[PDB]
Parts: C-alpha cells; structure tokens; sequence
C-alpha cells in the first residue's frame, strides 16, 4: 500500500479483499 | 523499436503482448532493484529527464 | 527473526512494532 491516492496517472477504485484482517478479528 | 516500446520483451522470447509503457516501466525498474512506487509517482519526471 | 540477539555483530537495539498486536486489543 505505499504512497497515497493522488500520484498515479492510471487507477482504478476496486476495493481490496483485505483478507488478514477478518482473521485478525 | 516498435515492438519494444509496445510488447516490452514479449517480442524476443515468444508472441509479442501487448503492455503499457509505464507498466513496463514498473517492470524494469524492478529489475534493477528500485519499486515500482517510485516510478509512478515520479513518471512526470521521469518522462521529462 | 532469526535466533538469539548475541551471536550476531553490530546488532542494534530497540522497537520492532508489529500491526497484529494492536487489532487484537
Ligand atoms: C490513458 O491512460 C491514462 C492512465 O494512465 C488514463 O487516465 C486516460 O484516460 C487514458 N486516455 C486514453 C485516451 O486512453
């Protein structure tokens, strides 16, 4: 996840699975 | 040159694909031991240079 | 992390902040 949401020519808002925080929980 | 900038180094191994430069950009800078973060962050710059 | 802190040589101290911790409390 480095940098942040303002620096990038090309993006695309898909939303990341972020699959190690359910199990965290 | 055409299918370099294009299909990066697709072209010499096998059928050429088709890749954007800055991708391919991202690519090579990986190579070379710098991440693909510095490179788009600084693409405006690096085009420039 | 790879075993103890004495055998290796100029080894320097302090935090080692881990995300894991935090969630869990
Ligand atoms: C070209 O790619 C950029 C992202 O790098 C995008 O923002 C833009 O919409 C694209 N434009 C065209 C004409 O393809």
């Amino acid at each position: 996840v480095s940098g942040n949401c303002d620096v990038v020519i090309g993006i695309v808002n898909n939303t990341v699975y972020d699959p190690l925080q359910p199990e965290l929980d | 040159l055409a299918g370099t900038i294009t299909s990066g180094w697709t072209f010499g191994a096998g059928a050429a694909l088709q890749i954007p430069f800055a991708m391919q950009m991202a690519y090579r800078f990986n190579g070379i031991g710098v991440t693909q973060n510095v490179l788009y962050e600084n693409q405006k710059l690096i085009a420039n240079q």
